């Protein structure tokens, strides 16, 4: 039954940077990590955002329009757990 | 054969100006982001500047944002790197690296040019 | 503000046919977005170990990285006169992405 021992936190980052958001979930089975982006799952499919191991989101070349609230969603067949942090990008 | 070669290096004067050229050959330049990286004379290594694919998109580090400029040519297969305001900090083996494509994709420089040394006094 | 990457020893000589190890720390977590590169004298940096844990393509498996969190490790065992260069740790995480100064690795 999933818990979230860290959740995204809140940042100011720069135009063009490189910024994530990590999302470590405890549980069992081992929870899967989704991400919301102001309510809509994110598409790891743009190439600027990527997901990589052990829960990180990844976001490159971060544009004025990146800035918005991230929710991690943990899950397991059990249950689920949220997360959420606040991003500006400046 | 992946071949980078850097060129454009040599000596200038402090607020003085330079541009590098990388000429790519044996891959799909126009599918990589390029990166410029540079070591200084104590052997510290520091990125410089990144370009994605279609140089739609730069990224400087704040040691050289607003004083260095990238951008590439995609039919002649050339990345430029246009300094200036040089200061003697910026004196360096200046690389041009190609961006590797990768699982999980982490950002990774899998081939790099030889380099072409800048030396600013 | 920025992620540090400090990197141990400095330097070391070590003898041929012998492991190694050379550390990385982080001044944060960095969920294993590292990277490795090797630099042979008056030559450029090659690309060794990717995400941390991940062998480069044409790379010798006497080379492997190791770690999570803040710590990480680059070994090399069985050390042969070739790998004779300076071995940097690279912070992948976030902008901006700071080097490690280096590890220069000599043979006795």
């Amino acid at each position: 039954g999933p818990v979230i021992r860290q959740g995204p936190v809140n940042q100011t980052v720069a135009v063009d940077g490189t910024f994530v958001l990590s999302c470590v979930a405890t549980g069992s089975p081992v929870p899967t990590i989704l991400w919301r982006k102001d309510g809509v799952l994110v598409s790891t499919q743009d190439s600027r955002i990527k997901q990589l191991e052990n829960g990180v989101l990844q976001i490159r070349y971060a544009k004025l329009g990146d800035t918005g609230r991230y929710t991690c969603i943990a899950s397991t067949p059990s249950g689920e757990a949220t997360w959420s942090a606040y991003i500006e990008v400046q | 054969e992946v071949q980078l070669v850097e060129s454009g290096g040599g000596v200038v004067q402090p607020g003085g100006s330079l541009k590098l050229s990388c000429a790519a050959s044996g891959f799909t330049f126009s599918t990589y982001d390029m990166s410029w990286v540079r070591q200084t004379p104590d052997k510290r290594l520091e990125l410089v500047a990144t370009i994605n694919s279609n140089g739609g998109s730069t990224y400087y580090p704040d040691s050289v944002k607003g004083r260095f400029t990238s951008s590439r040519d995609n039919a002649k297969n050339i990345l430029y790197l246009q300094m200036s305001s040089l200061k003697s900090e910026d004196t360096a083996m200046y690389y041009c690296a190609r961006e590797a494509l990768l699982r999980p994709p982490y950002y990774a420089l899998d081939y790099w040019g030889q380099g072409t040394s800048v030396t600013v006094s | 503000l920025d992620i540090q990457m400090t990197q141990s020893p400095a330097s070391l000589s070590a003898s041929v046919g012998e492991t190694v190890t050379i550390t990385c720390g982080a001044s944060e977590n960095i969920y294993g977005a590292l990277t490795w590169y090797q630099r042979k004298q008056g030559k450029s940096p090659q690309l060794l170990i990717y995400g941390a844990i991940n062998l480069a393509d044409d790379k010798s498996s006497r080379f492997s990285g190791s770690g999570s969190g803040r710590q990480y490790s680059l070994k090399i065992s069985s050390l042969h006169p070739d790998d004779v260069a300076t071995y940097y740790c690279q912070n992948v995480l976030s902008t901006p992405f700071t080097f490690g100064s280096g590890t220069k690795l000599e043979i006795k």
